RNA sequence: UCUGAGAGUUUGAUCCUGGCUCAGGAUUAACGCUGGCGGCAUGCCUAAUACAUGCAAGUCGAUCGAAAGUAGUAAUACUUUAGAGGCGAACGGGUGAGUAACACGUAUCCAAUCUACCUUAUAAUGGGGGAUAACUAGUUGAAAGACUAGCUAAUACCGCAUAAGAACUUUGGUUCGAAUCAAAGUUGAAAGGACCUGCAAGGGUUCGUUAUUUGAUGAGGGUGCGCCAUAUCAGCUAGUUGGUGGGGUAACGGCCUACCAAGGCAAUGACGUGUAGCUAUGCUGAGAAGUAGAAUAGCCACAAUGGGACUGAGACACGGCCCAUACUCCUACGGGAGGCAGCAGUAGGGAAUUUUUCACAAUGAGCGAAAGCUUGAUGGAGCAAUGCCGCGUGAACGAUGAAGGUCUUUAAGAUUGUAAAGUUCUUUUAUUUGGGAAGAAUGACUUUAGCAGGUAAUGGCUAGAGUUUGACUGUACCAUUUUGAAUAAGUGACGACUAACUAUGUGCCAGCAGUCGCGGUAAUACAUAGGUCGCAAGCGUUAUCCGGAUUU
């Protein structure tokens, strides 16, 4: 049908404020020549405008963008439009063949560039090292490689050479070939290879002494010709680079610039040559559904298999399911099968959704990324098949929504439309959790980051048009108090189908060791047993409210001592009302105090931001007392109130520059300090 | 209902047997006393004439096993033709497919007659029937679809089954024929047709 | 066919080419049930000649039964 | 939808121009008849009305009406 | 055979007027509880709100030029069309906002109408001229595309000729506002494609052409009459009314123009007010009648809206068009495009009605000589317990009520309960396998025999032989077709009306009730456990309309 070595699905992965948007969109611009995108002439025809980083990211979040080169087509995907996230990177690495990784170079720490590298290293995903911000001060090839080796020790092989310095970088030298000079500026569509001048020609050979031997250990012919010194063919070293990038033994490093658009065509040639194709690598190995989950490859054969990785809402259609195919071809209008749902899903049509357009396509071959209209019931993680082959499940990581926030709803209709948006937003992003709190009534949204929540609210106010302000999380601050005199409860009202008279005197003692214990001490006959259970129930149900803010009054014992009823009047409810009044008065008189759940926070940092940890902890009055180590890191225990943790999440994230994680668990209930208590008096 | 469960409980409530004494076979005890916590020494506390009309109607329709939807359909169909329909209603109720199967001795009970009909053990006019809502006519041949003739229960029942003068059957080949319409006298007189007829307030 | 679902029915009806079938009609020439084809149709054979003699040619599914009955033969005599 | 919509449109645009031409070419003859009335003018009117009423421009009943209106005033001369 | 079912409720007790209220159906009904099935229907009652995506009706190369391609050195034949021309575009499908009126039906008169085409049939398809699409070239541009020039053909377009017959006109013959007839004046009909035959010529076959002769068909107009509420709507209308000349419509006509004159309607309500698509009809009643017009049919109105027009027999055209109002979108920011009251889906609302469903298999339509082509029309599939129908979750035996639970609370005993356990049997369905429909053998096509004008023959007519048409269907259905009780029961009420009460807690609180009415310490009554009665894969609950309701 179609070639498969030429068929490739890659993706540009970079950090924000490091050129992610710029690098991805400009590479799409240079390599965009097909009619489906053709961004070059389309942008040349129309005047230029700009968008806010959030808006531009929203308009650049894409599923399948096809670009072309000498023999190969690349299906680039841009799921991370955030600062950086985990689920999008997980999905992309799970649905790609190879990737082009761009490193932060205008900020030396690369706060979020390390996350995608860790995710790809765990998965053994092939990727290359390339630097974009070599056009700005503070970045160097040698500096970058030395820094990454010191921080992580990834054992990468430098390949490409810059000419000059951070501002003097105006030429790029290929290692496997001669130096390529650039005959144009923008879009870098004119690059011709000149012979290397002497002053650098030796150095390349010196690096040819290194790089070739670095790929002359897992290949017999490489080792033989290096021992002899005979010139190895560039095809052999290219194949060894492919073997290393699929074998995870070394890492090629390239240099250039995508912000000033330097070295584009050479990059396309490199990604055609060294980045593996689905045929050129053992195919997607997933665990089949047979009660055992045995790992088997897709093999790229006639039978079709695929896992849905994105679902989005769109007007006039409904749900569009972006799916990556691992094997076979899916037909438009077929009947796919879902074993987890165990139903036949009705396919309507197939469309490839691009950055700025959608193209309806009848068939999609193995290894490709597309989307389906239809399958109204398919949910996350499910497997569909129309060629009737063994389905598979594959999900190599997840995440927890630990970052919780309570937002007060400003309108009932606003809350309803928030629920509608978040229920549908969970379809697009199921890693957050949404609830209504039985404790405060606010909308409880739990995600994983500042920019993440900001773009969540941006999406629900743009697409779902839900406009709501920010709220404020709170803690239930339960109530306890001190000993009462005894009690003096009275109730005399002519109501309830008759009169109602009642006098009661129990002793009601709060103590956090024993709950509601009721003691009866009637020996002279002051009250019949028929009124013991009534007052018991009245106290039991009236213990649930407090005088400070209605918070429960727990762990209080009742001891009935005195009581009095009238003549044939004074029915049962008089005793209950008198008991409720007595409990209210007792709660008012004893000046109750509040209680909050103090949590243990195990802040994790390899002493890189320990001083920042002390500063941030102390900013909330803190508990900083020392440090302890867990087996590969130092982790610090901090006893923190619940209310101040919500802002403390972004406080800790900011001071550590996104290099710290922790855990929030219930340690114990502690009496509120007066700094919290003064806020209740009215 | 097509399956009333413990129908003997209704028998103790209603006291309306099916053949002669097989409904009160003294299994546990032969009683006409009302069951339940409401009293086994004295009767209920609510009573009306509408109640006894319903009692008669339910007794008859449990001896016949009629479902309410089918009962209304048969009532509507009986309203179609003319004549003295009071006794014709009872005659066509006795002319039911399961009713005639019972009258042929092919089933000990209507409860079993429906089991026989539904399982493909009944074949009329060379057209397989699983719906016992068929009204038999004079001179209609009924067969057993002898695929199911091997059953010892049906073999024992056919030889010593119920035989009525208004139909004919052969006790050894499991084949019968409905010959003529029956008469009201030979049928039990414990239920009144007029009770049900005037009880019809739906239409 | 028309009527009940998977229950063939086709009334032999005089209708013009301007209105939908089962809609307006001129006259009812007869009836035909396309359940089993054994030349079983109710026909009049009188008004058919008037229809043939004033244009608005009738349906094409009924040519065979006209040929068997000889409707063509008794009609071409009007042209002679 | 509809495959041939512009087809009859552009087909009958030129026919409309031609029809307007014939209508005005009859209008000039009837105006001349208004100026002068005599047998030969009505004979030419007969010729042109038979030519155009044959087409879909002039209906037969309208042609009869107009020819009656012409002969009524010509019979006086 | 036919025309009618009652009941509770105010007084200290009792009669009367008299209201409320229930007992019956149907449901573009939802929804609770859940939840087997098919046949069979039904399925935005709600924003005429706006819509990406396709379907939504397109057809003709045996009607023409003109090229590409297929074969063939070439000459040539054929597929396609970039187009011309012909038809179909008004049909169709949907909607009901407007509209209370010739909307509707009614008996209708059309001394006032059209209807290409089809159809009976008369006359014939003659002879000329000039043409542009197309194609090419240039400008400009992404296309959009227009501008300019040339070259072209037709059954395309404008003369001419004859015209049986036609309209017109004057004379001669007629009817109870008109025609019938004699002569005569004027005038206008097309065109060829293709086949057979004939040396050629030409003739014959088929289609089509042109008038003419029958019609038929529907549409349109006019009228009798009926056809919502509305007086807390008595004056109203000014081409408005009457007449005259001219003109317009397929027709008649204040249809219009110009002139003269002054009406006309209404007290049996003009006008105005709010509503409504009209009818056949559905549902209810026993009927008169009432309610509504779900699926269905006819008619009629509109086609984002307000003006306007061509074409054609047929229009101011869902999806044609010009402009204006308003909306959506693309754009190179110069300019434009389009409007799902077509099928789904969708945005929103609604408490809410299914799938961005399959073949044109059959039918029907349109175009075609013919292969046949297009059909969200049509015929089908799916979904929803939404309704009717049927139908599973078994069946016979099985005791002095198994165990346990409930009541008895007293402890006898019952209820659970032949239900159980257990024995026996059974396979619709579940489960195993195969065959396999009908519909569609209609309809055309090719061989064939004869038939009649015909003849040199070709072509149409029937008798059969063959060619074939399936989304359905892997369907229904059938078959000691394998195993197997195995594959499935929920549910309103139990105080009286009204089929169903035992015990406890509740103390006019919690709560219940269609009506009455109970709960303030013994609730037949509220709630709970049990049991019971009524239905049943349904049970209820509300709004709905009718017998009650004779309470207009």
């Amino acid at each position: 049908t179609v070639d498969l070595i030429n068929f490739r699905n890659f993706g540009i992965m970079a950090h924000i404020d490091a050129g992610k948007t710029t690098t991805s969109e400009r590479i799409l611009f240079h390599s965009g020549r097909i009619h489906k995108i053709g961004e070059t002439h389309d942008g040349e025809s129309v005047m230029d405008w700009m968008e806010q980083e959030k808006e531009r990211g929203i308009t650049i979040t894409s599923a399948a963008t096809s670009v072309s080169w000498k023999n190969c087509s690349l299906n680039l995907i841009d799921t991370p439009g955030h600062v950086d996230f985990t689920v999008e990177v997980e999905r992309s690495l799970r649905v790609l063949d190879g990737a082009i990784a761009v490193l932060d170079a205008q900020m030396g720490v690369e706060p979020q560039t390390e996350t995608v590298w860790r995710q790809a290293s765990r998965y053994e995903v092939p990727r290359i090292i390339f630097v974009n911000k070599m056009d700005k001060t503070g970045a160097n090839f040698e500096r970058s490689v030395q820094s990454i080796q010191q921080r992580l020790g990834v054992k990468a092989v430098p390949i490409q050479l810059p000419i000059g310095a951070e501002n003097d970088f105006n030429g790029i030298i290929d290692l496997i070939e001669e130096k390529v000079y650039f005959f144009d500026g923008g879009k870098e569509e004119k690059a011709e290879e000149k012979p290397i001048p002497d002053q650098f020609k030796d150095q390349v050979k010196q690096m040819r002494a290194h790089l070739v031997e670095e790929v002359a250990n897992f290949d017999d012919q490489l080792m033989a010709d290096y021992l002899e010194g005979k010139e190895i063919s560039i095809a052999d070293i290219k194949r060894c680079i492919r073997k290393g990038v699929i074998g995870c033994q070394f890492f090629p490093v390239l240099c250039g610039s995508a912000f000033k658009n330097k070295g584009i065509k050479l990059l396309l040639d490199a990604v055609v040559d060294f980045l593996p194709s689905p045929v050129d690598v053992p195919q997607a190995k997933a665990y089949g559904e047979d009660g055992n989950e045995v790992l088997i490859s897709a093999s790229d054969d006639a039978p079709f298999v695929g896992l849905a990785f994105k679902v989005a809402t769109d007007p006039f259609v409904g749900r569009l399911t972006f799916v990556r195919v691992y094997s076979g071809v899916l037909k438009s209008g077929s009947y796919v099968k879902n074993v987890r749902k165990n139903k036949k899903e009705r396919v309507s049509r197939l469309v490839k959704m691009h950055a700025q357009n959608r193209n309806e396509i009848e068939e999609i071959r193995a290894g490709d990324i597309c989307a389906i209209i239809g399958l109204k019931d398919t949910t996350t993680g499910e497997t569909l098949v129309d060629d009737k082959i063994d389905v598979q499940l594959e999900a190599m990581q997840f995440a927890q929504p630990v970052i919780s926030l309570a937002v007060e709803p400003k309108t009932k209709a606003d809350q309803e439309k928030m629920s509608i948006a978040l229920s549908k937003l969970a379809e697009e992003d199921p890693t957050f959790k949404t609830f209504t709190d039985p404790e405060t009534g606010q909308t409880i949204i739990a995600g994983m980051g500042e920019l993440h929540l900001d773009i969540l609210v941006d999406r629900m106010r743009r697409e779902f048009k839900v406009e709501v302000n920010v709220g404020a999380p709170q803690v239930s601050f339960r109530e306890t108090f001190n000993k009462e005199s005894e009690v003096e409860g009275k109730y005399i009202k002519q109501s309830g189908g008759r009169g109602q008279y009642g006098h009661v005197k129990i002793r009601f003692e709060p103590n956090k060791d024993k709950g509601f214990e009721f003691v009866d001490k009637i020996v002279g006959g002051r009250i019949p047993r028929e009124y013991i259970k009534p007052v018991q129930a009245g106290l039991e149900n009236a213990m649930a409210s407090g005088p400070l803010a209605g918070y429960p009054m727990i762990d209080i014992k009742a001891t009935l001592f005195d009581g009095s009823f009238h003549e044939v009047d004074s029915s049962e409810m008089a005793f209950k009302i008198a008991a409720s009044l007595a409990l209210k008065e007792a709660g008012k008189v004893c000046s109750p105090v509040l209680l909050e759940p103090i949590m243990a926070i195990e802040v994790t940092v390899p002493e890189q931001y320990f001083g920042d940890t002390m500063g941030d902890i102390s900013s909330r009055r803190g508990l900083i007392e020392g440090t302890e180590q867990r087996d590969n890191v130092q982790v610090i225990k901090a006893k923190v109130p619940l209310k101040e943790m919500f802002g403390y999440a972004t406080d800790l994230r900011s001071f550590s520059q996104g290099r710290g994680n922790y855990v929030m668990q219930f340690s114990h209930y502690a009496e509120t300090p007066k700094s919290v208590v003064n806020e209740i008096i009215a | 209902m097509k399956y009333t469960g413990s129908i003997f409980k209704r028998s103790r409530r209603l006291g309306f047997s099916l053949l002669e004494n097989n409904k009160e076979f003294s299994k546990g005890k032969k009683r006409k006393t009302i069951p339940g916590q409401h009293g086994n020494r004295f009767r209920s506390s609510t009573m009306s004439g509408y109640a006894q009309q319903l009692q008669e109607k339910q007794r008859m329709q449990y001896m016949y096993g009629i479902t309410d939807k089918q009962f209304r359909r048969l009532f509507r169909l009986v309203l179609k033709q003319r004549g003295n329909l009071a006794v014709n209603l009872f005659r066509v109720l006795e002319s039911r497919l399961d009713n005639i199967v019972y009258r042929m001795g092919f089933a000990p009970t209507r409860r079993s007659a429906r089991q026989l009909v539904n399982h493909g053990h009944v074949l009329l006019n060379d057209r397989t029937v699983d719906t016992p809502s068929i009204i038999l006519n004079p001179g209609d041949k009924v067969r057993l679809k002898a695929k199911t003739i091997k059953i010892p229960i049906v073999k024992a029942a056919s030889e010593s089954g119920v035989v009525s003068p208004f139909v004919e059957t052969n006790n050894k080949t499991f084949e019968g024929t409905y010959v003529r319409f029956p008469e009201r006298s030979e049928l039990p007189a414990g239920i009144n047709e007029s009770y049900v007829v005037e009880w019809y307030k739906r239409l | 066919r028309m009527g009940r679902v998977h229950y063939p029915t086709y009334r032999i009806v005089a209708v013009d080419s301007r209105v939908k079938r089962d809609g307006k009609y001129i006259a009812l020439i007869g009836h035909l049930n396309p359940a089993l084809k054994e030349n079983k149709c109710k026909i009049d054979e009188a008004v058919a000649l008037e229809w043939l003699n004033k244009g608005a040619k009738p349906t094409d599914t009924v040519r065979s039964l006209f040929s068997q009955t000889g409707l063509w033969k008794k009609f071409v005599e009007s042209k002679k | 939808n509809i495959k041939s919509n512009e087809k009859r449109l552009r087909q009958n645009i030129k026919r409309n121009l031609n029809n307007k031409g014939q209508k005005t070419k009859l209008k000039t003859n009837v105006k001349n008849f208004h100026k002068e009335i005599n047998l030969d003018n009505l004979g030419n009117v007969y010729s042109q009305a038979d030519r155009l009423a044959r087409k879909g421009i002039i209906s037969t009943n309208r042609a009869r009406r107009l020819k009656s209106r012409n002969v009524a005033v010509l019979n006086k001369t």
